């Protein structure tokens, strides 16, 4: 049950670095790779994410970018020195916020070097369950090169699970003009080539930091929020709970294309309070309102020492009081796991994973920005200038519009 | 209300009470189905790899 | 002496297997080292317990059992548990990645690659058998391995050992202790394929056991350990007639002969009393016998009052005499709603073993002087099929999760084919128990 | 808050029960196929009892007792009374009945045997056949048995109590509610469904005079009382003025005894006391009163309608004792029949 982790682009590597920072603490590994933990429960599944060297643990992580900047930043602050130096794969050109450059030109010359690193990590896996990618869909490297990586990994490992933590464009906050192009072209790829995609939105992350939780939030704050979630959704995989990526996907994904998840996190709060918080919209990290759709499936993970009989009461309560928001035709679609080791600084926490048709609002929002620009062919020449054809845009748009109508179909069924 | 077939032993005993009277595929067929499914898998992977090569 | 081979498939089958063989060892005075002081035959003997244990020259008693799982997490615990030395490594078989709660993945993709290895290990056990009665198959309905590989195995066992009898102990899926949404699919798929290969199947619903554990042993959130400890008691009661000197159900074929007048309707309901918490600080023969007709003590929650009996067996352990049983039956026959099919006599087959039920030290079940397990073939158990078929219909109408099965090489037709068979089964039960 | 579903729309009683639950504000009506409810107002036929009581964390309740049909079908009731030790054929309050099957388990021969013992002794030999349509009242078994074209042949009550003025027969309907604890509650308000035509012993051909169904009677009507519905206050006053007796003494004691006998007979067969789901149900009992003021059971309705005047009160009674006793909210109208 080994997982190979890839992070691509600036957002991808910043979030990925924070993730390893967090779970290394949980497994009690220090910035040199040495284990200094109090419990042996920390190392029973440590192989899922780490290689053994020797008394030193090394993340099975591959760091990718088209410019050396962010990679250097990763290497600087701790836990920067835990990563295998030959697992840093970077170019020098950058992608200029251009999906085409990441996917077709600049990215293509770098992609073989990544696959060699992927291949070498995979061969030291006794039985690779699959891959996880952390990236953003707005820019050029994480979006363009990231989806290229996914496609080429699928070609060489067609029977392995591919999961992504994908940062999606925000409803109102953007710093990239060509973002709707990069995102729509990425989604097209994601729909076909990933098994599960966790949708992360920066605006939502900021509002949580700014309101609920800490004035003047920075990217470090948002990245820490994502890491907490990433720690949460992967708790079952690296601790003793039965279980693996494929078993998770089988129970979360009733329809192959509808595999985009809305993650959530909570929080001296009590169980009943934890439960009602993690279901609240403001605790959602994907800026979609669950109250605008219905849940196909839901996975909740509770961490810490707590009354598990009480937890099941709370889980059932909430569904019973909101049975309108869960599909009737998928019996027992709400599941719950509990892990006794809590995250750090918290007595207990809860992680929410919803497969909700409300996520269609995200894609129809992406779609309406995309079509606004593409109808006038605005900024299109930067993409066709890298060799792309207009038809590839029309296809990406049509596919995502198709995705939206499918969510609507099952929302009403 | 009858009791019959009272067998008895060291270990224990058994009996019957009556309250009222009344009034496969071959190993080849399995192999064929397992291989047909394997072929449908092979075909599906072939299409994916063809699609990816394109 | 006619031997019995036990096969434990998937997580549920293996973990229950652990509880059963632990309990077996306690009942026969076999230690975790495998030595049996009371057995003065050494490296030999024809005794009744020999049907479940073979013997080595060093006086080690070894279970006639195979443990098989498609991933190693569960069986590795056996390999390193208290009773580890009881098994030879041959016996424990593991794959490296499981069926992911996918019947198709367990039956087709992974089943094809491990079926031969499993049969060869079983063959090794059969080779050590002078006379072989058949197999006892432990598995869940809901797991990928439990559903998918078991059904494959059952077909192959029918080929390799056509004469031999096959008995299932099957775990019915319950949402309270289940993490899989696709269990309804796996259950009716494995039931369809395994139906003509099973002579008698004992279904246990995790919902019933969960509740018996909460309300009778005062456990707020039962664990698998709690559930399996209880399940092993029911299983022990059912298999005790094979491991001990007796005249009722001594050979696997008696089960079908006594409990199953119809081949397809081979799912007897089990009921067990008394269940009392060890903590808490007794029940007469008539009281535990009457308890057997209470829905709350059944392995499957259903209402026999609105169904018809085809056969009934009472299995007593501990202090019980025949006249008391006859007396209790008479008073129950008056009060409670018991009806039998017209073509069957309204009667009971009764077995009594003097050895009282045994209990694992530090467990939750307090020792009982007298205990009884009732096995009855009632049409009321069909309630469990209808429940399961309804959940199946809800999801299959939208083809939810179906792509996971087609992607492993299964055809969409097998879904409908299986569902149709279940529908026929439901009708069979209606024709027999309803007028 | 609680949730419920509606299986059968055509139910007048539980349509009213439906509105009053919604009105309370603390009850949500889910779609009929949604299996996450606490209350189920179910269909009249092939209700899926087998699926009830298996949703975790949901106390489920249904408005029907599984197996109550033993009481509520006319062939079933006859078989039940004849074969139950409790009734023991010691049922002096049920008309001599027989189960006949069309020639197209039967007791057609014993019926003729009793019919002929009667005609040897010149005893009144009028019978009624049943299973608005499908009933024939004849003084001869031949006319009864050529209706053979499952049925019940029942001894016709040739000396019914007849209301004055009018010389007219009538039927009494009692509403009985059994809760989840199998408490038996008798609605204090009964109704008398009257014939508007004088009774005639010579002519059974014109069925309407003989029968009392509100359906047949509908089609003089409403002349003596509105909609041929006399309620208990008037009837009790009539009994006092005409026969120098009361409804409680002359009739109600017998009614309570019969209701008790029937429901206690089937209690071990249908009780949900120790089940995973629980049942309540409303029944309509139909009685006829002869001239010697003896009460006879005619039929038990499992799915009864109410009288328009009383639809308000009874449906509120159901919500109070049968539903709110399981699902509490944020001068009883029932008489409790003890065991
Ligand atoms: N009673 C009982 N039920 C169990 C146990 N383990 C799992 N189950 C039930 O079995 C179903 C899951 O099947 P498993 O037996 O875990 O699956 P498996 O056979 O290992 O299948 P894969 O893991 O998919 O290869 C769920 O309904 C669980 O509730 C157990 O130890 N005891
Ligand atoms: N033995 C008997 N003697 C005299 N009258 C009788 C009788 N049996 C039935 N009746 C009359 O038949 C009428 C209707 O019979 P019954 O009630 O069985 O029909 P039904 O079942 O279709 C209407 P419901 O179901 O509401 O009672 C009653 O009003 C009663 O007056
Ligand atoms: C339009 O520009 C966007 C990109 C850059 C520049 C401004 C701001 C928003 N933003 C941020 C944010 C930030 C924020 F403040 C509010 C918000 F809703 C989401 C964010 F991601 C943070 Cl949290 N940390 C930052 N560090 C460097 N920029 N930067
Ligand atoms: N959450 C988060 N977002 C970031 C971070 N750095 C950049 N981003 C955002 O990512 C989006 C662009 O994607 P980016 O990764 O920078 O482009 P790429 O390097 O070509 O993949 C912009 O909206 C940035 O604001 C970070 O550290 N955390
Ligand atoms: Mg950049
Ligand atoms: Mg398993
Ligand atoms: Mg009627």
């Amino acid at each position: 049950r080994e997982i190979v982790h890839i992070q691509a682009g600036q957002c991808g590597n910043q979030i990925g670095a924070k993730f390893w920072e967090v779970i290394s603490d949980e497994h009690g590994i220090d910035p040199t790779g040495s284990y200094h933990g109090d419990s042996d429960l920390q190392l029973e599944r440590i192989n899922v994410y780490y290689n053994e060297a020797g008394n030193k643990y090394v993340p099975r992580a591959i760091l990718v970018d088209l410019e050396p900047g962010t990679m250097d930043s990763v290497r600087s602050g701790p836990f920067g020195q835990i990563f295998r130096p030959d697992n840093f794969v970077f170019g020098q050109s950058g992608a200029g916020n251009n999906w085409a450059k990441g996917h077709y030109t600049e990215g293509a010359e770098l992609v073989d070097s990544v696959l060699d690193v992927v291949r070498k990590e995979s061969e030291s896996c006794d039985c690779l369950q699959g891959f996880q990618l952390t990236h953003s869909l707005g820019g050029g490297t994480g979006s363009g090169m990231g989806t290229l990586l996914i496609s080429k990994i699928r070609e060489e490992y067609p029977d392995r699970i591919m999961n992504t933590f994908s940062v999606m464009p925000s409803p109102k906050v953007s710093d990239t003009v060509v973002e709707p192009y990069n995102a729509t072209l990425s989604v097209h790829q994601l729909v076909e080539n990933t098994d599960e995609t966790y949708c992360i939105d920066n605006e939502a992350l900021y509002d949580i930091c700014f309101r609920t939780l800490l004035t003047t939030p920075t990217y470090g704050d948002l990245n820490h929020l994502v890491s907490a979630t990433m720690s949460g959704v992967t708790t079952c995989l690296r601790f003793p709970g039965q279980a693996d990526l494929r078993k998770l996907a089988v129970n979360m994904v009733p329809f192959p294309r509808l595999h985009f998840f809305m993650p959530g996190f909570a929080p001296a709060l009590t169980v009943p309070e934890l439960t009602q918080q993690m279901f609240d919209s403001k605790n959602m990290m994907a800026a979609c309102d669950p109250r605008h759709g219905r849940y196909l499936t839901v996975a909740a993970i509770f961490r810490g020492r707590m009354s598990m009989k009480e937890v099941d009461e709370q889980m059932l309560n909430v569904q019973n009081k909101n049975s309108s928001y869960f599909v009737e035709w998928i019996p027992n679609n709400v599941k719950t796991a509990v892990c006794d080791i809590p995250p750090r600084g918290l007595k207990m926490s809860a992680t929410f994973i919803g497969n909700s048709t409300a996520i269609q609002e995200l894609f129809k929002r992406i779609s309406e920005q995309f079509t606004a620009m593409f109808r006038r062919k605005a900024f299109l020449h930067w993409y066709t200038g890298e060799g792309m054809d207009e038809m590839e845009f029309t296809e990406a748009e049509s596919n995502m519009n198709d995705l939206v109508s499918e969510y609507q179909q099952y929302q009403d069924a | 209300m009858e009791v019959i077939e009272l067998n008895k032993c060291t270990s224990g005993q058994s009996f019957e009470v009556i309250l009222k009277p009344p009034s496969d595929p071959s190993l080849e067929e399995i192999q064929k189905k397992l291989e047909a499914a394997e072929e449908r898998r092979k075909y599906q992977e072939a299409e994916l790899l063809k699609h990816l090569a394109e | 002496m006619r031997e019995c081979i036990s096969i434990h498939v998937g997580q549920a089958g293996v973990q229950i297997g652990n509880a059963c063989w632990e309990l077996y060892c306690l009942e026969h005075g076999i230690q975790p080292d495998g030595q049996m002081p009371s057995d003065k035959t050494i490296g030999g003997g024809d005794d009744s317990f020999n049907t479940f244990f073979s013997e080595t020259g060093a006086g080690k008693h070894v279970p006639r059992a195979v443990f098989v799982d498609l991933e190693p997490t569960v069986i590795d615990e056996v390999r390193t548990g208290t009773y580890r030395q009881l098994f030879h490594p041959e016996q424990l078989i593991t794959g490296k990645e499981d069926a992911a709660n996918n019947y198709a993945r367990g039956h087709y993709t992974i089943g094809k690659e491990i079926i031969d290895l499993v049969l060869d290990r079983i063959r090794k056990l059969a080779d050590q058998c002078t006379g072989l009665q058949g197999f006892l198959v432990f598995h869940s309905f809901g797991g990928g391995t439990g559903s998918g590989f078991t059904s494959l195995l059952m077909e192959r066992l029918s080929v390799d050992y056509g004469k031999k009898s096959k008995l299932e102990f099957s775990i019915y899926p319950a949402p309270q202790v289940s993490t899989a949404v696709v269990e309804p699919y796996n259950s009716i798929l494995t039931t369809h394929t395994t139906l003509e290969h099973s002579d008698c199947a004992f279904m246990v619903d995790n919902e019933a056991i969960y509740d018996i554990c909460r309300r009778n042993l005062d456990i707020e959130r039962p664990t698998y350990t709690n559930l399996n400890r209880l399940i092993s008691q029911i299983v022990s009661s059912i298999t005790a007639s094979l491991r001990f000197d007796g005249a009722l159900n001594v050979d696997l074929t008696e089960f079908q002969t006594n409990l199953v007048p119809y081949p397809r309707i081979h799912f007897p309901l089990a009921t067990y009393a008394p269940v009392i918490s060890a903590e808490k600080a007794q029940l007469s023969v008539a009281e535990i016998t009457n308890a057997c007709f209470e829905p709350a003590n059944q392995m499957v929650k259903c209402d026999p009052r609105h169904g018809k009996y085809m056969a009934c067996c009472l299995l007593y352990r501990g202090d019980v005499v025949p006249k008391d049983v006859n007396a209790a039956i008479a008073t129950i026959k008056t009060k409670r709603s018991i009806q039998f099919v017209d073509w069957c006599p309204t009667g009971f087959k009764v077995g009594i073993n003097y050895q009282p039920p045994t209990v694992v030290p530090g467990g939750d079940l307090a020792k009982v002087q007298r205990a009884v397990c009732m096995l009855s073939n009632t049409t009321a158990i069909a309630e469990a099929w209808a429940r399961l078929d309804h959940k199946f219909d809800l999801m299959y109408a939208k083809r939810a999760f179906v792509h996971w099965y087609v992607g492993e090489g299964m055809e969409e037709g097998e879904f409908s084919e299986a569902r149709e068979d279940m529908a026929a089964l439901e009708k069979d039960y209606e024709e027999v128990g309803v007028d | 808050m609680y949730t419920f579903v509606v299986r059968d729309e055509n139910s007048s009683v539980y349509a009213e029960v439906s509105r009053l639950l919604l009105a309370t504000g603390q009850w949500k009506r889910l779609r009929k196929d949604n299996p996450r409810f606490n209350l189920m107002l179910g269909e009249r036929n092939r209700l899926p009892f087998g699926r009830l009581g298996h949703e975790p964390g949901l106390v489920q309740l249904v408005n029907y007792y599984r197996g109550a049909d033993k009481l509520c079908r006319k062939a079933s009731l006859v078989k039940l009374i004849k074969t139950s030790p409790e009734l023991s054929e010691s049922c002096t309050w049920f008309p001599e009945s027989y189960v006949i099957y069309p020639t197209n388990t039967d007791e057609r021969e014993v019926f003729l045997a009793a019919y002929n013992r009667r005609r040897e002794g010149r005893e009144g030999n009028v019978w009624i056949a049943k299973s608005g349509e499908g009933i024939l009242i004849s003084s001869e078994a031949s006319e009864l048995l050529d209706f053979i074209d499952v049925h019940v042949i029942q001894k016709y009550l040739e000396k019914p109590l007849l209301l004055e003025p009018g010389h007219r027969k009538f039927d009494i309907r009692s509403w009985v509610l059994v809760d989840h604890l199998y408490n038996i509650y008798l609605y204090r308000e009964g109704v008398l469904r009257t014939s508007s035509e004088p009774y005639n012993s010579a002519n059974f051909q014109d069925k309407t005079c003989h029968l009392t169904n509100h359906c047949i009677q509908k089609e003089n009507y409403g002349r003596y009382e509105e909609g041929n519905e006399m309620f208990f206050e008037e009837f009790n006053q009539y009994l006092m003025d005409a026969l120098n007796t009361t409804l409680e003494n002359s009739i109600l004691l017998q009614i309570k005894h019969i209701i008790r006998s029937c429901l206690m007979c089937i209690e071990p067969a249908i009780s949900t006391k120790h089940l995973h789901y629980q049942s309540f149900q409303l029944f309509g009992f139909d009685f006829m009163v002869d001239e010697e003021l003896k009460v006879w059971l005619i039929e038990v309705n499992g799915a009864p309608a109410c009288a328009q005047k009383l639809y308000a009160e009874l449906c509120q009674g159901i919500v109070d004792v049968a539903i709110s006793s399981v699902f509490p909210l944020a001068t009883s109208i029932f008489i409790k029949l003890h065991h």
